RNA sequence: UCUCUUACUUUUAACCAGUGAAAUUGACCUGCCCGUGAAGAGGCGGGCAUAACACAGCAAGACGAGAAGACCCUAUGGAGCU
RNA sequence: ACUGAACUCCUCACACCCAAUUGGACCAAUCUAUCACCCUAUAGAAGAACUAAUGUUAGUAUAAGUAACAUGAAAACAUUCU
RNA sequence: CCGAGCCUGGUGAUAGCUGGUUGUCCAAGAUAGAAUCUUAGUUCAACUUUAAAUUUGCCCACAGAACCCUCUAAAUCCCCUU
RNA sequence: GAAAUUGAUGGCGCAAUAGAUAUAGUACCGCAAGGGAAAGAUGAAAAACCAAGCAUAAUAUAGCAAGGACUAACCCCUAUACCUUCUGCAUAAUGAAUUAACUAGAAAUAACUUUGCAAGGAGAGCCAAAGCUAAGACCCCCGAAACCAGACGA
């Protein structure tokens, strides 16, 4: 997916990372980076020299139990199962520009 | 509400009683003993089914050859009832065929 | 009032349907993906006596493997520790 | 069967502290067995709910159904015993925080009908609970004005977030 | 009677539970509650902050003068955190400080006072302790621990630290624990301010500027009663700021707070803090 | 009664959880409870499907809305951003609309220029130097 | 279901990332039983790996208590006061292992639904959206139809 | 009887008080029009209508309640009679 | 040009959508043998699991506080009157 | 409650007919007909399921499969390669 | 469906809708034969929190009553109860007011799996050209009008 992000944002992805918590990680698919006054859009992907977007893999959680639910009318076709998809909370900590235009 | 409100009183089993603790014992007399007597023989219950086994036709029609003549009566007319209809059941009945 | 007799789209009186320019634009458009593989399609690399049994090998070696693992079908191996692990169900402390 | 309206009348609360509040009194009465339906009972406890102890009598003396008579002598126990054993100072200083009606234990009996057939009758039977609190009634609720009204809607409208987005 | 004991223990379990639903006990201190281990605990403690606290310093900052006045009574039926604290929160005040004025040169020092009151503040300073299980190692008469007594004790935690690493960690701890409090935050939520047009005026005075000029830049169903003013400060015929409001006399007070944030530069897109 | 059911009790409980908060009966009565409460899961099931698509057109819709404020048709803005090779989704468009207006006008006014210079292509066709942003950049 | 389940927004303890990453499991209670298979992977893990987790997660106090128990349980108690109690009943060392390191590297929030799988203070850089962007102003602020 | 119905008394009725059934009932937060469809919709599609509850009437509908249709057919199902 | 599926791609995971029928893996509770000892484990057994049979028994609803039912009048409650 | 009483018993009569047939999860799974006092059913085929043995299974190149009949269809069968 | 012939000490039971119908063949029902129930729970001594249904607490536009949700109960969008039967049912086809309890797959042949022994197996009999022995594992519930026997009835 992409995520419009900002320093000290929180983000949930919905898998492991197979990163221990706390953990910094740089985010390098970066599309876009903005300011108040001007923004820089990436065909489609802005340079490592012009944007450095750090994360920090705050938590590693289970997702609330999802229902999935299967029933067809006058078949006798019920089914019910439980799933807990893996889930990673990760926190923005900066997004750094280099002069590099 | 199928349910009690308080816990059962606490059942106590003693494991090394008697019984439990001689169970088994004589199992092996026939092996062990030159087989003067069979473990069959180590059994104690119905004189019709001693050392014997069958689905309950079988059983029922054992018992009325074997002790039919020292039933009562209305236990012998319930045996001849339940005689009959398991061989109906299982001679006229089912999903095999 | 405007009842359709019986069931639509079946019965002898049907509800009338009307084909759209989108309908139109995608039958052409399967159209023209069709007239593309006739295209590709007229023009063979091999003929049928050249092509003859130049994959023979390959499909003899590959109905062998599965011969091979149709007639390997047989039970699997049991093991003493397999057995035996059963007892750890008991272990404890001390 | 379930006696616990009685028993709330044994609670002991530990002594106030000099400065606290003074604990308004609280009076549990009931009367048990009633020979009158619960459904009818409930009337006469919605009627007198809320009000104090003499404007309830009043009422009741002059209400024509018959469990007022009854609703009337538990109320005038409920006031006797809040006054004897509960130190109630004043008989009038008391109003009726909960009247409720309950069904009681009712007995079957069976009511003919024209071809052989029947009905089950049910001798019905009601219990009646009455909290008595110390102090003058509550006020009732006042009715919300348009002023206030307005306020929960623009504080509805303040409420509102761009829902479904960062 | 059914016979079996599983589903009637399972039911009592289920009784129990609704019952301490309806009759919640009493609050306790976790020390009280089984498994627990003090030195562990505070160990521990030490460990996750990721800093070398030294264990007398830390236990004498957990343990509070009540408590040990508490102690004495009951023997008749140690050394307090004062000096720690007092330490930790003379240098937390002067760190924070310091913070708050590299970051923003043009805040005022109220402002700056203000910001820090509100990051030392009982509210802020025992949602930190509760947070990071202060409250749980703190030796106190009384429980729950009063707000003060948490406050006090996790000042006295800073003083130890600051004894026990240095004033760079100790720095470093006010940064993560204190500092990270005021994001998301906004000035005057921090700062409560009256007269925020005549703090502008001031402020406008000391810079020599003229006198800002309200003007109504904006406005939707005036006569409604659902108004929107979006109203302008114009200095010099230049805008300096605008705020939206109900009432023209609230846009121009929000305008006037608008425009004391950019002056004070802690807007709402500054520059995110460094960590 | 060799063998009886104990646990009926929870069994009855697992499913009256769920219908707690339903109306009438079907949140006591579990001849009932049962049968609305699988509904309900049911419901719950395809409920994500729906949800999916809901964002989609909410997106789409407020896109729309951004396009129009800034004198732009939805279809417009997003073929003519994905011919300047802006790979952005329409949540997060959305969501540039909804906070970074700026940054949104900034991205109305490429597609449009990006919009006109295929319109200028168009018109002049031929091999007419090609747009400074109609230009793509290469991948291998 | 969501609508019959409480739901929250997703947030962090203390802004756990921002200064310092601070491992919000403080407390794990092993409750383990000298005999019962019940709890023998339990014992496994207590006798093979309890050790390596208790150094590994030097902020962690771990409590083994074995005490007569049908149950195994595994109580884990966070920084924000929250405890959650797992059954490692007939469970594996392995099972074990992966509950023990899934409580250490969870936080204390409830498992609830999560309505936002994102959380901003600051959402907006530039200002969030109100009508009155992207909309002209007029000379002296007529509004339309105005005659002076 | 009716053209052609009217007046009155009693019972019934409605209100107050006491006592207090029956069939029925999947759940119901129980609208109208057109179209659809298991071939006659309160629940489906498009429209329209729409604060909330009582009380008294009415019998157009809920293919209304009632009797596992007595009509008709079938069953290698019965029985009566010739 | 765009919108548009559970089609396809994308991140992670995958045994996890056909009636009758068929194969398989688990399993609630109960008792027995050994364990276990705040609820259990390995096995052996069986009256071993109920949203449905105009199902049986019991409780309580709905219909419904409805249909229905009752006591000639005054009085000193002697008595008189209709 | 007499086309032949009622009760008990044979009797749990029998019913190709109706109704019901209770834990979780995965998987395979909708196929021509023949006979039958038989077409409301059943047995055998066909299909389907499981396990096992083995080697060819499907698709299909030429070549090939009738005159009657003057013409006379979409196709089919067979079929190496692939 | 034979015969000759052969030889021969309690409970992995129920525990008040269960187990006898049984507290009793009593009450009650029928002229009679005959049918046939229900239920009780304190303590060593009485000479001491949970079903349905309701009430607390009626109700707000819209609709299988829920789901996605949401700051927000409703408002927004999506959604034609279940079972049985059927070619096909929201069906205006059956059943169901609801709670509690009870209430319905019995087994041989032959195969398959797993042991044991092995040209033999089996604790006479029986089988055997790798078989034999042992175990595991598949076969429901309610319902007629009827028929016959013996009683009881004018
Ligand atoms: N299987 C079985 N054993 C019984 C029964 N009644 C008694 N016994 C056995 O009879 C034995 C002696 O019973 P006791 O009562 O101790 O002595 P008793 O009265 O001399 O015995 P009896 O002579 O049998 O009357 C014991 O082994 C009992 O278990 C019964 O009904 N069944
Ligand atoms: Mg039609
Ligand atoms: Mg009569
Ligand atoms: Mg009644
Ligand atoms: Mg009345
Ligand atoms: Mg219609
Ligand atoms: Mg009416
Ligand atoms: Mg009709
Ligand atoms: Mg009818
Ligand atoms: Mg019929
Ligand atoms: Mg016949
Ligand atoms: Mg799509
Ligand atoms: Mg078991
Ligand atoms: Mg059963
Ligand atoms: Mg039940
Ligand atoms: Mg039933
Ligand atoms: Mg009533
Ligand atoms: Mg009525
Ligand atoms: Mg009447
Ligand atoms: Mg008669
Ligand atoms: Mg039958
Ligand atoms: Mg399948
Ligand atoms: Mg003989
Ligand atoms: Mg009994
Ligand atoms: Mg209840
Ligand atoms: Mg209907
Ligand atoms: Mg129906
Ligand atoms: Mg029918
Ligand atoms: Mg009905
Ligand atoms: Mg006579």
């Amino acid at each position: 997916r992409q995520w419009k992000v900002t320093s000290e944002d929180l983000i949930l992805i919905g898998n492991e990372l197979d990163l221990a918590c706390g953990e910094r990680i740089r985010l390098e698919k970066v599309l876009l980076v903005g300011a108040d006054n001007f923004t820089l859009l990436g065909k489609p992907l802005l340079g490592k020299d012009l944007v450095r977007v750090e994360a920090t893999v705050i938590e590693k959680t289970e997702s609330w139990p999802r229902i999935i639910m299967r029933f067809r009318k006058r078949k006798n076709f019920k089914k019910k199962r439980i799933v807990t998809t893996p889930q990673t909370v990760l926190r923005i900590n900066s997004i750094e520009i280099a002069p590099c235009l | 509400i199928g349910i009690r409100l308080t816990l059962p009183p606490p059942k106590v089993v003693d494991r090394w009683n008697e019984k439990r603790a001689m169970f088994g014992v004589y199992d092996n007399i026939g092996i062990l003993g030159n087989f003067e007597k069979h473990p069959k023989e180590l059994i104690r219950g119905p004189i019709w089914l001693r050392g014997w086994k069958g689905n309950e036709l079988q059983r029922c029609i054992r018992k009325r050859k074997m002790v039919g003549s020292r039933m009562f009566a209305d236990d012998l007319h319930n045996l001849n009832k339940r005689i009959r209809y398991l061989y109906k059941h299982f001679n006229r009945h089912g999903k095999f065929r | 009032r405007g009842r359709i007799p019986g069931r639509q789209w079946i019965g002898k009186h049907r509800r009338p349907r009307f084909v759209s320019l989108r309908a139109k634009q995608n039958m052409i458009r399967r159209l023209e993906i069709e007239a593309e593989n006739h295209y590709w399609l007229s023009m063979p690399y091999m003929t049928r006596e050249q092509e003859r049994g130049h994959a023979a090998v390959r499909r003899r070696e590959a109905f062998e493997a599965i011969k091979a693992a149709a007639t390997s079908k047989f039970p699997p191996h049991r093991f003493i520790a397999d057995q035996l692990d059963h007892l750890n169900v008991t272990k404890k402390w001390s | 069967i379930s006696r616990k309206w009685e028993k709330k009348n044994k609670i002991v609360y530990p002594p106030q502290l000099p400065g606290e509040p003074r604990r308004p009194a609280e009076i549990y009465h009931c009367r048990r067995q009633i020979k009158y339906s619960k459904d009818k009972m409930w009337y006469l406890a919605k009627l007198i709910r809320g009000m104090s102890i003499d404007q309830a009598l009043a009422q009741l003396e002059f209400n024509d159904k018959k469990g007022a008579k009854i609703i009337k002598e538990v109320l005038l126990e409920a006031q006797d015993m809040a006054v004897r054993d509960h130190n109630v100072e004043f008989r009038s200083n008391l109003y009726i925080a909960e009247s409720t009606s309950g069904r009681g234990q009712c007995l079957k009996r069976i009511r003919y009908h024209g071809r052989g057939r029947f009905g089950i009758m049910e001798k019905v039977y009601c219990h009646y609970f009455v909290k008595l609190v110390e102090g003058p009634p509550p006020p009732p609720e006042p009715p919300k004005t348009a002023v206030a009204h307005a306020k929960e809607y623009i504080q509805q409208l303040r409420s509102r977030t761009i829902v479904h987005t960062l | 009677v059914k016979k079996g004991f599983r589903a009637a223990f399972r039911f009592q379990k289920e009784l129990e539970r609704q019952r301490l639903l309806r009759c919640p006990p009493p609050p306790v201190r976790r020390s009280e509650k089984p498994n627990w281990d003090y030195h562990a605990e505070i160990q521990a403690f030490g460990h996750r902050l990721q800093e070398n606290f030294s264990l007398d310093l830390l236990k004498t900052a957990f343990v509070n003068s009540c408590y040990i006045k508490s102690e004495e009574a009951k023997r008749q039926q140690l050394k307090s955190n004062q000096e720690l604290s007092e330490q930790g929160t003379s240098f937390s005040q002067t760190c924070l400080t310091q913070f708050l004025e590299d970051e923003y040169p043009d805040m005022p020092t109220e402002g700056i006072k203000n910001l820090v009151d509100f990051l030392t503040g009982e509210e802020v300073v025992c949602h930190v302790a509760r947070n990071l299980a202060v409250e749980q190692l703190t030796l106190s008469e009384e429980f729950p621990v009063p707000p003060a007594v948490l406050q006090q004790t996790f000042f006295a935690v800073i003083g130890a630290l600051l004894q026990s690493s240095g004033p760079e960690r100790t720095a470093l701890f006010i940064r993560d624990f204190l500092i990270t409090q005021m994001t998301g935050k906004e000035l005057f939520e921090m700062w409560k301010i009256i007269n925020p047009m005549g703090l502008l005026v001031e402020e406008l005075k000391k810079r020599n500027v003229s006198a800002p000029e309200s003007r109504l830049t904006r406005q939707s169903g005036g006569t409604t009663a659902l108004p929107l003013y979006f109203v302008g400060l114009y200095c010099d015929k230049k805008l300096i700021a605008e705020g939206p409001g109900e009432t023209v006399l609230v846009a121009e007070e929000e305008a006037a707070r608008v425009a004391l944030r950019k002056l004070y530069g802690f807007t709402e897109n500054r520059r995110p803090w460094n960590y | 009664l060799r063998n009886r059911v104990t646990d009926r009790y929870f069994r009855i409980q697992e499913v009256l959880k769920h219908a707690r908060h339903f109306r009438g009966r079907k949140n006591r009565c579990y001849r009932l409870a049962v049968r609305t409460v699988i509904r309900a899961f049911v419901k719950c099931t395809k409920a994500r499907y729906l949800k999916k698509k809901n964002m989609r057109t909410l997106w789409i819709n407020r896109i729309t809305a951004a396009s129009q404020e800034h004198g732009l048709k939805y279809p417009a803005l997003i073929g003519n951003l994905v011919k300047c090779q802006v790979e952005l989704n329409r949540k997060v468009l959305a969501d540039l609309a909804i906070y970074e207006p700026k940054t949104f006008k900034s991205l109305a006014a490429l597609a449009s220029r990006r919009r006109h210079e295929g319109f200028a292509a168009a018109l002049g066709d031929g091999k007419e130097p090609e747009g400074i942003f109609s230009r793509v950049v290469q991948y291998h | 279901t969501a609508r019959g389940t409480p739901s929250r927004f997703l947030a962090s303890v203390l802004h756990n990332g921002l200064g310092r990453y601070v491992q919000q499991l403080q407390r794990l209670s092993f409750s383990v039983s000298r005999d019962g298979a019940s709890s023998r992977g339990a014992r496994e893990f207590v006798e093979r790996e309890v050790i390596d987790f208790a150094r590994r997660n030097p902020g962690v106090v771990i409590y083994v208590n074995s005490r007569p128990c049908c149950v195994p349980r595994v109580v884990a108690e966070y920084l924000n006061g929250a405890v959650r109690e797992e059954s490692i009943h007939c469970k594996s060392v392995e099972e074990i292992s992966t509950l023990v390191q899934k409580l250490a590297d969870q936080s204390g929030l409830d498992v609830i639904r999560i309505r936002k799988p994102f959380h901003t203070d600051n959402p907006s850089i530039q200002g969030q959206w109100h009508p009155f962007t992207n909309k002209p102003t007029t000379f002296r602020g007529l509004r339309p139809r105005e005659v002076q």
